[PDB]
RNA sequence: GCUAAACCUAGCCCCAAACCCACUCCACCUUACUACCAGACAACCUUAGCCAAACCAUUUACCCAAAUAAAGUAUAGGCGAUAGAAAUUGAAACCUGGCGCAAUAGAUAUAGUACCGCAAGGGAAAGAUGAAAAAUUAUAACCAAGCAUAAUAUAGCAAGGACUAACCCCUAUACCUUCUGCAUAAUGAAUUAACUAGAAAUAACUUUGCAAGGAGAGCCAAAGCUAAGACCCCCGAAACCAGACGAGCUACCUAAGAACAGCUAAAAGAGCACACCCGUCUAUGUAGCAAAAUAGUGGGAAGAUUUAUAGGUAGAGGCGACAAACCUACCGAGCCUGGUGAUAGCUGGUUGUCCAAGAUAGAAUCUUAGUUCAACUUUAAAUUUGCCCACAGAACCCUCUAAAUCCCCUUGUAAAUUU
RNA sequence: CACACCCAAUUGGACCAAUCUAUCACCCUAUAGAAGAACUAAUGUUAGUAUAAGUAACAUGAAAACAUUCUCCUCCGCAUAAGC
RNA sequence: CAUCACCUCUAGCAUCACCAGUAUUAGAGGCACCGCCUGC
RNA sequence: AAACCUGCAUUAAAAAUUUCGGUUGGGGCGACCUCGGAGCAGAACCCAACCUC
């Protein structure tokens, strides 16, 4: 503990206190970096590399329409409605090597990702899910046990 | 679980055993004895240097005492036995001075003879040959 | 340790009865300064850092770690010739002396752990034979654990138990990460 | 002084009683039982400690909000003081910040 | 508490061989919880230490200390016990072998001082122990003379060696 | 220089 | 009374050593 | 800083850090310059140029701000059209 | 060998479970524990403050009825310290148990008794034979300090090296703590036994499991995730507040009483002078007879006197011929309990072994008895240069003028930088 | 001949007494787990006993047959009230 | 310090102090009798 | 008509909470606290507080 003082006596000042001068975390001006952070919408990205990886291993069947339920069933994405998630966004990463004809529904989609799917003869659609409905889509079984 | 020291008796007997020969309360009171036993152990470690130092001083006194019986000084004996390539330490020389008086007188005579050769050598300019006992054996 | 609950608890200087009064004035008495008679320094006072029970030591290892512990426990028993497979637990007699002599003849060991598939299908012959014994225990397949296996020198399993264990244990090796606890309905669970 | 002059009575321990021979049984009730039961549900003890672990401050806070309405007046008063002391100690005293 | 001195009288020795010398009789007696200071008692026990049984009584009879009467009563009952129980032919033959005092169980009282102060007064008690040995008292050690001093000094000069050598 | 007086402490009588 | 056997056992052996010194056997 | 709350028993977050600093998921903290809205009439254009820019905190300040915020502010977010989205991961960084 | 030393129960702690007790006769709100006469009196009303903010003045957590999660999130706030939801989600729930204590422990408890205080209130200490005490011929031996057994012989931190040998010879300035530096004549310790002081998060590291997935819902993830291990003390103020308890001492008052010889004098807050009250001077005493007394000498002693009895005024106050007097032998604000384990940048203390690395640039600060950052130091890791240094090179001034320093290939070396 | 074996604060290690528990062991140990887990020091707490110290201090008028008498003091005494 | 004496200030009145009173009174204060001198 | 009570304002009374920033042996009287330059570290950088201007 050292020689005397607040250190040895366990009466050290609070974290961020600088001995009396204006603390660093206080002398900085306030800017709206994180203002309204809990009301911004978040979308888990879904790469075509990931989508092709799931199709080749059979985890996501391309023979049936693909929605957010099937992606969660194949453990392709992890959606957390409690964390202000509103679905998945289809990103254009790996669009060059994507080769599959699927009917996938994603909440958001980039212009390039739409073109890549429609090039192979597939169909891509964007639909909206409210936070209450989103938790039902991801885990239907826990909702079916609520008797509602 | 409450833990208590059950063998604290043996923890103090390992210190009080070294103090049984002390005087006063510092032979039976652990608080007093521990400070005296530690000092006794500190003196024990530091006395190994004085023991070696005191032995050599005692040897020098005994060598000097025996040298004066032959009319020699300690610098004259040790200095001139070295120049004869006689590497006898003080411990042996003191033993020879006590138990081999005729052998010590032989070394005193040898040192005295070698001492006189150096004085004769310093008088000359190097032309004269070195003394008989002044010869040095070389090792290659 | 996980199911251990430690109930040891002592009273701090705030929980010892009395001791709200300062014994003697701060200066003048010529004695040491004290503020209460129940401080840890005082006889009969509180404990500075004592147990504050009840305390829980509960923690959960990952499910695969606990399932892998069973496989290693089973592997160690078989590798050391302490595991014996059976077809059924039906004894000719319900005499507990018969079971002891049967285990000594085959040189099983001082303690033998007997495992059945279920609890309601255990034959009455082995139930009466083991209930009066102290080192020969009878447990269902679901009651298998590493501590019981390590405590007992010899492990005895039936054919249904072996099939039950492999189905249960190998399910951990190739399974999806749980979306929700497996107690809820799934597509293909239970097997 | 402080050490007994006679040996204490021998401590005979029965290593194969009902409780020791059956210790650890059913600890795999979930994995081997289709996850209908949980191994933490086997735990017995205070209702505020079953399947939960925390430090002294958390144990007092959890105990107060679950069985606080059933505690005796003197016991509840002591619990409130302990929470007040532990709050000040943990959040204002220590070596690290 | 310890009462070993009483038990020291109950030890019985094996019968002696005909060629063995006569064993002096040893009598261990004591009185417990005497209301007297052990420090003051020591002077009386030191006085009669080594004396004869009759000589010890004479010194105690004309001594003004309170313990002198107490010790004399102990010697009389110890002299009677030796003849009655310890098979001693002559009661006067006994002499004092061991005579010492010991601390006894003490009480504690409060002694009041001025200014509301007080001290802790103890009511001191002592034990007196006496041992009697049959036979005449041993002659006192003669004082060391010049011949004894000279003989010892020369012996020291003869036992010295040459140290720190072979 | 205020007069400071420390009252004597009487020990319990049972001792 | 402090729980523990090792300290009590160790003290008995020390006492036996003292008994030998006080009253040595033939 | 409240290391253990009185109702939940868990660490709290100092809200004076959230309203002033931005944490990139890589570990960096982004702040403003003290005085970028004060007395701009007496400052040179070069001085004002480096005042209205966002800067990074150092090693000590970043460590300080990590202890004053909980894990909810250190998680990875996927905000749609976030201005700082590309800054959440380091590129070609060694040691 | 005395004093002593040892012992295993009494009982207790924490849980579970279940919702507990109080009429045998007599007495008991008046002065409780008192057989037996006209009352009319009636209860309810925000806590505060300590403390934190390194002051303090707004503010500062205190079960309110489901564990978990949402979430320390939305919000609140000298927008500082800190405080903090909800919608929503949703589990088990078998008293008879103990890696609880064993007489300085566990409840204070053998007992709220003894004892202390007017009261509120505070609050102990301790017991130990054996199957048999209707066996006391007992219940061996050994163990702290203290003693006895057994006083002492030049000289000296009381020991060490030794020695034939205790001493004599030689060598050696007690310990802890606090300071630049303690033999220090600075602090603490008579001594023995028992008791008495490092509690935890994020991150990182280490070792397993699984792996673009991890986890026994929730959460994280651009190799992560899960689990474990591993880091944050003790004693001490003067205080402040709330609620009680105290005017049997004392301050003043109320009720109804009592006392004051003799003499000179006169219808006297007169004089002398007893009882009585007070306490001027000196001496004794100073753990005393006495937490304010004794002896002598003194002031008053028919008055604003002294005094017995009962009652009243109570602490944000009372009372006061104001001495900041007195209000139950610490009154510039009583005492007790509670808040309270108040707080203390201050003092003191901080308990096994062994090894290893390891000291002096500063800045800011209601700051210099402190803290924060840097420097220095440590550990782990990563990487490649690090130190030493050949020339070359680094300003003119006010006219001139030092030891040197920076930089620095070789070379000698093994470190340095970064995480 | 041996060789980790002479710095404050701090930091990194390797060992470890006693205790409880799991399993061993069975004249007192082993491997682990856990913790009220180690005292020459806080004018520490309690208890015992020293030192000062057998010191300071304290006490009973005389003779006698223990009938009595003598010497001296009396600023006390007896009762009520209050208290006990 | 209090104290007669002096002086200042406040108050025109009742059913619990002042008070069962009424400005020749009551309260809050200064000063310390008296006598002489003085302000206005 | 008037009063009482209540709410909200305005004075006054009596109180309530809280604090005494540092530097210059002390007090009094004054000065001082941030920034720039010199005496001021002669030659890379830094560095002489107090003090003098
Ligand atoms: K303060
Ligand atoms: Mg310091
Ligand atoms: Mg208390
Ligand atoms: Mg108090
Ligand atoms: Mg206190
Ligand atoms: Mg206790
Ligand atoms: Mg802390
Ligand atoms: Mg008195
Ligand atoms: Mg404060
Ligand atoms: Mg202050
Ligand atoms: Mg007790
Ligand atoms: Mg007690
Ligand atoms: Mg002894
Ligand atoms: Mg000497
Ligand atoms: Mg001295
Ligand atoms: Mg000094
Ligand atoms: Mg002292
Ligand atoms: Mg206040
Ligand atoms: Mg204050
Ligand atoms: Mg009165
Ligand atoms: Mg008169
Ligand atoms: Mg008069
Ligand atoms: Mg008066
Ligand atoms: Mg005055
Ligand atoms: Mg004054
Ligand atoms: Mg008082
Ligand atoms: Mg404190
Ligand atoms: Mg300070
Ligand atoms: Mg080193
Ligand atoms: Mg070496
Ligand atoms: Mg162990
Ligand atoms: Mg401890
Ligand atoms: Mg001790
Ligand atoms: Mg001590
Ligand atoms: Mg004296
Ligand atoms: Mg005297
Ligand atoms: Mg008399
Ligand atoms: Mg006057």
């Amino acid at each position: 503990r050292g020689h005397k003082g607040e250190r040895q006596r366990g009466t050290r000042p609070r974290l961020g206190f600088e001995g009396g001068q204006t603390p660093f975390y206080i002398r900085i001006p306030k800017y709206g970096f994180n203002e309204g952070h809990s009301f911004r919408r978040q979308y888990k990205p879904l790469s075509l590399n990931r989508l092709q990886y799931l199709i080749d291993l059979g985890r996501v069947d391309p023979s049936q329409p693909i929605d957010l339920t099937q992606l969660v069933n194949g453990r392709g994405v992890t959606i957390q409605p409690l964390k202000r998630d509103y679905g998945v966004q289809l990103v254009e990463e790996g669009a060059d090597t994507f080769t599959a004809k699927v009917n996938i529904e994603v909440q958001l989609a980039s212009e390039l990702a739409i073109a890549a799917i429609e090039k192979n003869g597939g169909v891509v659609t964007t639909a909206f899910y409210d936070p209450r409905s989103l938790d039902i889509v991801c885990k239907p079984v826990p909702f079916f046990l609520r008797g509602q | 679980l409450r833990n208590r020291v059950t063998d604290r008796y043996f923890r103090i007997q390992e210190v009080l055993k070294h103090a049984r020969h002390f005087r006063g309360r510092k032979n039976r009171c652990y608080r007093l004895a521990v400070r005296t036993v530690i000092r006794a152990f500190v003196k024990c470690t530091k006395a190994r240097y004085l023991k070696k130092k005191n032995m050599r001083t005692l040897w020098i006194n005994r060598i000097t005492a025996a040298s004066q019986e032959h009319g020699l000084k300690y610098p004259a004996l040790i200095g001139n036995l070295v120049k004869c390539q006689v590497e006898l330490n003080r411990k042996v020389l003191a033993d020879l001075a006590i138990y081999e008086p005729k052998t010590f007188k032989s070394l005193a005579a040898l040192a005295s003879r070698r001492r006189h050769e150096g004085f004769a050598a310093a008088l000359g300019d190097g032309k004269e040959p070195e003394g008989i006992f002044s010869r040095v054996v070389q090792y290659h | 340790n996980f199911k251990r609950i430690s109930y040891a608890k002592t009273k701090t200087r705030a929980e010892v009865r009395g001791g709200g009064r300062k014994p003697w004035p701060q200066k003048g008495t010529g004695r040491a300064r004290h503020g209460s008679i129940r401080s840890p320094l005082w006889r009969g006072g509180g404990v500075a850092h004592g147990p504050r029970g009840p305390t829980s030591y509960y923690y959960m290892l990952p499910m695969k770690v606990r399932a892998l512990g069973l496989k290693v426990a089973l592997t160690v028993k078989l590798a050391q010739d302490d595991l014996h497979i059976m077809d059924s637990l039906e004894l000719p007699t319900g005499d507990p002396q018969y079971l002891t002599e049967l285990a000594h003849y085959r040189r099983w060991g001082d303690s033998v752990l007997l495992v059945d598939l279920t609890h309601e299908e255990m034959p009455q012959s082995i139930v009466e034979a083991t209930s009066r014994l102290k080192t020969f225990n009878l447990i269902p397949a679901v009651g298998l654990n590493v501590h019981s296996m390590l405590k007992h020198q010899t492990l005895v399993l039936t054919l249904p138990t072996v099939a039950f264990l492999e189905d249960k244990l190998l399910w951990q090796d190739s399974r999806y990460r749980p979306l929700y606890p497996f107690s809820l309905p799934y597509s293909d669970f239970p097997r | 002084i402080g050490i007994r002059l006679t040996l204490p009575p021998p401590k005979v321990v029965d290593r194969w009683n009902e409780k020791r021979a059956m210790f650890g049984v059913y600890d795999n009730i979930g994995i081997l039982g289709n996850f209908e039961k949980h191994p933490k549900e086997l735990i017995r003890g205070p209702i505020w400690l079953r399947g939960w672990k925390g430090n002294e401050l958390q144990r007092c806070i959890r105990k107060r909000k679950m069985v606080g309405s059933r505690m005796f007046a003197d016991d509840l008063h002591n619990l409130n003081k302990r929470i007040r002391y532990l709050y000040k100690h943990f959040n204002r005293h220590g070596k690290f910040r | 508490i310890s009462r070993k001195w009483e038990k020291k009288n109950k030890i019985v020795y094996p019968p002696q061989l005909p060629g063995e010398p006569r064993r002096p009789a040893e009598i261990y007696h004591c009185r417990r919880q005497i209301k007297y200071s052990k420090d003051k008692m020591w002077y009386l026990a030191k006085l009669i230490r080594g004396m004869s049984i009759d000589q010890a009584l004479a010194q105690l009879e004309f001594n003004d200390k309170k313990g002198a009467k107490i010790i004399k009563e102990v010697l009389l009952e110890a002299q009677d016990m030796a003849v009655r129980d310890h098979n001693v032919e002559f009661r006067s033959n006994l002499y004092i072998a061991e005579s010492t005092s010991g601390r006894g169980q003490c009480l504690k009282r409060i002694r009041y001082h001025g200014r509301g102060r007080f001290g802790i007064m103890e009511k001191v008690y002592c034990h007196y122990f006496v041992k009697l040995v049959e036979g005449p008292p041993p002659p006192p050690e003669p004082p060391k003379t010049a011949v004894a001093h000279a003989k010892e000094y020369i012996q020291q000069l003869r036992s010295r060696t040459i140290v720190h050598t072979l | 220089t205020k007069k400071r007086f420390t009252p004597p402490i009487y020990q319990p009588k049972f001792k | 009374v402090k729980k523990g056997f090792r300290a009590a056992f160790r003290f008995q052996k020390e006492l036996e050593r003292q008994r030998l010194l006080r009253c040595p056997p033939p | 800083l409240t290391y253990f709350s009185a109702r939940k028993g868990k660490r709290k977050t100092v809200k004076a850090v959230i309203d002033r600093f931005l944490r990139l998921h890589c570990g960096l903290w982004v702040r403003r310059k003290a005085g970028y809205k004060k007395k701009l009439w007496k400052k040179t254009p070069a001085r004002k140029k480096r005042l209205r820019e966002f800067v990074f905190c150092n090693k000590t300040q970043s460590k300080l701000l990590d202890k004053m915020t909980t894990s909810f502010w250190k998680r990875r977010n996927w905000y749609v059209d976030d201005p700082y989205q590309k800054y959440h991961d380091r590129t070609n960084l060694k040691v």
